[PDB]
RNA sequence: GGCUAAUCCCCCAUGUGGACCCGCCCCUUGGGGUGUGUCCAAAGGGCUUUGCCCGCUUCCGGAUGGGCCCGCGUCCCAUCAGCUAGUUGGUGGGGUAAUGGCCCACCAAGGCGACGACGGGUAGCCGGUCUGAGAGGAUGGCCGGCCACAGGGGCACUGAGACACGGGCCCCACUCCUACGGGAGGCAGCAGUUAGGAAUCUUCCGCAAUGGGCGCAAGCCUGACGGAGCGACGCCGCUUGGAGGAAGAAGCCCUUCGGGGUGUAAACUCCUGAACCCGGGACGAAACCCCCGACGAGGGGACUGACGGUACCGGGGUAAUAGCGCCGGCCAACUCCGUGCCAGCAGCCGCGGUAAUACGGAGGGCGCGAGCGUUACCCGGAUUCACUGGGCGUAAAGGGCGUGUAGGCGGCCUGGGGCGUCCCAUGUGAAAGACCACGGCUCAACCGUGGGGGAGCGUGGGAUACGCUCAGGCUAGACG
RNA sequence: GUCAA
RNA sequence: UCCCUACAAGGA
């Protein structure tokens, strides 16, 4: 089905994926339906995760559904919180 | 050499078999039916016609003959049945055909 | 028959003011006056009038000239210099808007024919609109 | 939105069916010049309702038959044999070039 | 690598005084005092008129001589330059002006640019307190050149930093002797600088 | 031309023809020695000019120039052609490149060396 | 031949609903609703085992992916001009998820072509890339998208999906096994061998990260991928030293034999200190899981690093790679000797036949520098296929002349339409790239984030001067 | 007869 | 080789 996971943007040693929607079936660097974050894993600017958390929630109601690190990122930026 | 995944061409052969085998009715069954619809025979052609309907619809339970081709069939069919017995008899049984 | 009477006049003028005419002729045409109207405006020419040369409508086009001068062949310069036709038939020339040419950094002018009328390209830029590029002038 | 082309019709040697001559003018890519060009459509006319020489709108359709994707939207006027003339002509002009033509 | 090689032989080539060695170069000796003339067995004969290529080429030769940067570098610079907002022939100088081991000699810490240079590979230097080993290093405004705290102590850094008491530094630079620190205030305008190089000629060299 | 002209029939743009049919457009061909002759110049110049019929393995045979002084090629040397004619030898396109295969490369030559294929003499 | 389990196969029931025929209604190509008749459902398993979890069935919808159709655009030859029988259309069938000569039966005799059909040659197309002031020319490796193929040809089965590269069947070629009947096989996956060639690499490390498949999970598989290796192949960074030092060593090169040059260059003094040695030593990795809470939100905890003892930090510390092309003009850089139309140079012009700045060597000089040259190819300069931007009296170029077909072009006035043309709004123009800005690796190359663009096409609205078209009129063109 | 000057 | 002028030729 559809997902919500890690695109490899960075370069070599200097990963930066994006946080995607795409068809669980292509290729993970190609052709994404809508990117909705981003994440420098080595946060190397104050600015290394960011998510449109409006947007990931969209998705997820139509049923995306993200990688295990994904959704880590996605509820960091508090993607499921509710209070 | 050795990809224990040829299973799946074993099964495909069960499959097809299978398959083969339900169509085979199907066809049998109605031709059959406009046969004796297009003989006059009313309460038997439509009995008959039933058969083929619900074995039609049954292929289309599984892989066989799944999808709009069952209806296309069913379609088909009570259309040639139909257009046979109103060349000459009244619908009898009233089979399938609705009123 | 003229093929282009648009080219026909401009050359007219063109000739004319290579031998120094005072005015010059040319057979009349409602759009032809529209252009008249222009170089009037702009001063190129003295004006225009219409006029009857054996009872067929005609325009009197008065020429413009700068004055005499020094040394050998004092003959002025030119207001009219350049006058080239564009849009030709045969090979029609339109513009947009954003594509209206800068004649010689503004100190000449474009004359197109829009749907809001004949304007200079400054006119035409202001009123935001494009059309055939009838011919430049300088 | 199914293309809406206007045409004269050339053709109605066809059961149900009428060949719509249809141009389009243009500037050329590289000379300017408005050039024209035109296509010949087979469009569909279940009624045999129209005749040669009349203007017609053809409409984008559901595939009729291999080569049949229109179908005749309605008459805009009609009886132009003018525009049928030219054709007829320009066809005729054809078999007067290679090694087997003819009139001059 | 650099140029490596007698330099005043290229004082003399260009006629006009260079500072490859900064100090000497001002004794009564820096060659352009005995045979200013070029370099070669021919150095002293008649010049012939160069031609206007050849006079380009040697003035863009001089200005790059000057900073002793490659021509791969200068040539890109000067590329960059052009694409730049503004004249392609301050713009370039301002440029090679903020090249880090460029800036270091400007603030006197080194006696010639070579000097300077090998202050930046070796350590020696900082910017913004951080070491920075790379002499094309791009100063920016703001940034605070200092010389590394562990070698204050060396007696080539005492003697430059001591001859730096009293001295004058450029407008677009300021420098606290003591604290042997400096900063690069702005980047200097054609009028700060004094180079012995047109440098409309190089514009032209390159658009050839 | 008219415009109208130049609808109907355009500008043409024309291709040049290779100077070089060393097929493949390859920068070197390989080939063997068919003949290792010597040729006279043309016209204004006199002398004997080295040569050497190639037989090539883009299937082609042309002859090709022995740059430089010295040279040891034979009826059956395997030599590397490089394009490159000599305007004196109507007929001569292709240069051998010395310093490769069987083509030794020339002797002595302090110079202009890496043309001619000769390796660095030690300084001493 | 015999036995047997199931989420395997079948029958009966239940009919939310859905399928089909006929009718009616709305809607308008086969969309939606309704009535009668007929036909069609299912699978169980796990526990923290009586109530939760994984799953099953029928249907409506979402989402993602895709099939099919249409306008426009897409190389060279007219020394290819006529092409066509499933050919073009029809009716009725078959087929499919679905339209269609897609296929078939029968009827009609059509369809296409100079606006280049048919034939021949060449070729995966695009985002883009190179070049150019631009228009344009050339191009399509890497990366992203689409297509096509999986030794050559054909075919269908299974399935949501294939006519399936590591599935199947037959024919052909080839290799191999063979007890000669008959079998096995397909690297255009990674790595590697061999052949061809001017030429293109490791039979490496790992599953740690991102991503993919199956599984409740633990986890398994993953030559996808993340890395390391080899090659100046490219781009970027960096080193071979820094300061001082003679009216100037020696050698070598010149010489008017007075001297000039190599040159502060070396030697030598002082200084720093690439390499190397000690020590410390990482981001990338926090999820899945587990406990609390409710298997949710939320909180807490544990495990995991190929790269690698690598980057980077600190301590110590040696003065230690320079080459290649060129010096007649174009084009920066000159003298001696050798040679004597020879040996040879040569991009074009050209140079060598006794004093050659052009050959070869040396000294000197210029250019660039871990590179420098060469060859090949592309754009440029070339307004030298000219649209921007050319020409044809004598330079290449007016057809021997005419008649007239298509086509291109069309005087003056008014009106309608609004096709061309212009304007507004709106959709589209993926990412990467390109441009600007800020930012992360000490810089840069490289990379991240953000911003600005855009022609073309679709849609709605508008303008009407010019061109077009329709309607009427005029007489200056034409004809009588 | 040929190259040059 | 020489004569001829740097050669072709011709000449010893
Ligand atoms: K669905
Ligand atoms: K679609
Ligand atoms: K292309
Ligand atoms: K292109
Ligand atoms: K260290
Ligand atoms: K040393
Ligand atoms: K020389
Ligand atoms: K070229
Ligand atoms: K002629
Ligand atoms: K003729
Ligand atoms: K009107
Ligand atoms: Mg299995
Ligand atoms: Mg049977
Ligand atoms: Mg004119
Ligand atoms: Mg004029
Ligand atoms: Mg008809
Ligand atoms: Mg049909
Ligand atoms: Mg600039
Ligand atoms: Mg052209
Ligand atoms: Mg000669
Ligand atoms: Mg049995
Ligand atoms: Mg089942
Ligand atoms: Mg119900
Ligand atoms: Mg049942
Ligand atoms: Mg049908
Ligand atoms: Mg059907
Ligand atoms: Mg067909
Ligand atoms: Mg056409
Ligand atoms: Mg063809
Ligand atoms: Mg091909
Ligand atoms: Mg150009
Ligand atoms: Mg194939
Ligand atoms: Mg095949
Ligand atoms: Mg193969
Ligand atoms: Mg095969
Ligand atoms: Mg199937
Ligand atoms: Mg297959
Ligand atoms: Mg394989
Ligand atoms: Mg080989
Ligand atoms: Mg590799
Ligand atoms: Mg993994
Ligand atoms: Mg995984
Ligand atoms: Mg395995
Ligand atoms: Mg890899
Ligand atoms: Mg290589
Ligand atoms: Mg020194
Ligand atoms: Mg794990
Ligand atoms: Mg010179
Ligand atoms: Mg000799
Ligand atoms: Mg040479
Ligand atoms: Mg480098
Ligand atoms: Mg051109
Ligand atoms: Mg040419
Ligand atoms: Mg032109
Ligand atoms: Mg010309
Ligand atoms: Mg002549
Ligand atoms: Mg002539
Ligand atoms: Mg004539
Ligand atoms: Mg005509
Ligand atoms: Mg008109
Ligand atoms: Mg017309
Ligand atoms: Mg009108
Ligand atoms: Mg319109
Ligand atoms: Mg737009
Ligand atoms: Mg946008
Ligand atoms: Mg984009
Ligand atoms: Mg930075
Ligand atoms: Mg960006
Ligand atoms: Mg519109
Ligand atoms: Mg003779
Ligand atoms: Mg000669
Ligand atoms: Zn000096």
């Amino acid at each position: 089905m559809v997902k919500i996971r890690l695109a490899r943007f960075g370069s070599k040693h200097n990963p930066h994926y994006r946080i995607v929607v795409t068809d669980a079936r292509r290729k993970r660097d190609g052709k994404y339906i809508e990117k909705i974050g981003y994440y420098d894993p080595r946060k190397t600017t104050p600015d290394w995760l960011k998510v449109d958390v409006e947007r990931a929630r969209y998705w997820l109601s139509v049923g995306a559904q993200p990688t295990d690190t994904a959704r880590r990122l996605l509820r960091q930026a508090g993607v499921f919180r509710q209070e | 050499r050795n990809l224990s995944a040829l299973k799946r061409h074993r099964q495909s052969l069960k499959r097809r078999l299978r398959n083969k085998a339900k169509k085979s009715a199907i066809k049998t069954l109605s031709k059959k039916a406009i046969q004796l619809a297009q003989e006059g025979k009313a309460e038997e052609a439509l009995k008959i016609m039933r058969k083929a309907e619900s074995l039609i619809d049954k292929a289309a339970k599984g892989s066989t003959l799944h999808k709009n081709a069952a209806a296309r069939r069913k379609s088909r069919l009570m259309r040639k049945v139909r257009q046979l017995l109103e060349a000459a008899g009244a619908p009898l049984i009233g089979g399938g055909l609705s009123a | 028959m003229l093929t282009d009477p648009i080219a026909d006049m401009l050359t007219r003028i063109r000739n004319a003011t290579r031998v120094y005419k005072e005015s010059t002729d040319v057979p009349a045409s409602r759009f032809k006056e529209e252009i008249l109207r222009i170089l009037a405006r702009e001063g190129f020419i003295k004006g225009y009038e219409r006029v009857d040369v054996d009872g067929k409508p005609y325009l009197r086009v008065y020429l413009k000239y700068g004055p005499r001068r020094q040394g050998p062949d004092p003959r002025p310069e030119q207001v009219i210099h350049h006058i080239r036709r564009i849009s030709k038939p045969g090979r029609r020339v339109y513009v947009g808007v954003k594509e209206i040419p800068r004649v010689r950094r503004g100190l000449g002018i474009a004359i197109l024919s829009t749907s809001k009328g004949v304007l200079t390209d400054r006119e035409a830029r202001k009123l935001g609109v494009g059309g055939e590029l009838i011919c430049e002038v300088w | 939105p199914k293309k809406v082309l206007t045409g004269v019709v050339v053709s109605d040697k066809m059961q149900k069916t009428v060949t719509v001559l249809v141009e389009r003018q243009f500037p050329h890519p590289l000379y300017g010049k408005v050039i024209k060009r035109s296509k010949k459509y087979l469009a569909h006319d279940p009624e045999e309702k129209y005749k040669l020489g009349d203007v017609v709108e053809i409409i984008e359709s559901r595939p009729i038959s291999k080569r049949k994707r229109f179908r005749v939207l309605r008459l805009v006027e009609s009886g132009r044999m003018d525009l049928v003339e030219k054709y007829l002509i320009r066809r005729q002009n054809y078999e007067s070039l290679s090694k087997r033509g003819g009139k001059a | 690598g650099r140029y490596i090689g007698p330099v005043c032989r290229l004082c003399r080539r260009e006629g006009v005084k260079l500072y490859l060695k900064g100090e000497r170069c001002y004794s009564p000796k820096c060659a352009m005092e005995r045979r200013p003339y070029p370099p070669g067995q021919h150095g002293q004969k008649r010049a012939r008129r160069p031609s206007d290529y050849a006079v380009r080429l040697r003035e863009k030769q001089k200005l790059r001589r000057i900073y002793g940067i490659s021509e791969r570098q200068f040539r890109n610079l000067f590329e960059e330059a052009s694409k730049k907002k503004g004249v392609t022939g301050s713009v370039f100088l301002g440029l090679l002006e903020s090249r880090l081991d460029n800036v270091v000699y400007r603030l006197g810490f080194a006696v010639s640019r070579r000097q300077a240079r090998q202050l930046v590979r070796h350590g020696h230097i900082t910017v913004n307190g951080r070491r920075v080993d790379l002499p094309s290093y791009r100063v920016r405004p703001g940034d605070e050149i200092a010389v590394a705290e562990k070698s204050r102590n060396l007696e080539l850094i005492r003697q430059n930093l001591e001859a730096m008491k009293g001295r004058k530094v450029g407008p677009w630079l300021s420098l606290d002797v003591e604290g042997m620190k400096g900063k690069f205030l702005r980047l200097p305008d054609r009028e700060d600088l004094a180079l012995p190089v047109n440098e409309q000629l190089v514009i032209e060299f390159y658009s050839r | 031309p008219t415009i109208n002209q130049l609808v109907r029939k355009g500008r043409e743009k024309v291709r040049k023809k290779s100077k070089v049919p060393a097929l493949k457009g390859a920068p070197f061909r390989r080939g063997v020695c068919t003949v290792v002759r010597t040729v006279t110049p043309k016209k204004p110049n006199s002398a004997l000019r080295k040569v050497a019929k190639v037989r090539l393995t883009s299937g082609y045979e042309v002859t090709a120039y022995i740059p430089g002084e010295g040279h040891n090629l034979q009826e059956h040397s395997v030599v590397l052609i490089r394009g490159g004619r000599v305007k004196d030898l109507p007929g001569v396109r292709y240069h051998i490149v010395r310093g490769v295969y069987d083509a030794a490369g020339v002797k002595d030559r302090k110079k202009s060396r890496s043309k001619y294929g000769t390796k660095k003499p030690k300084e001493a």
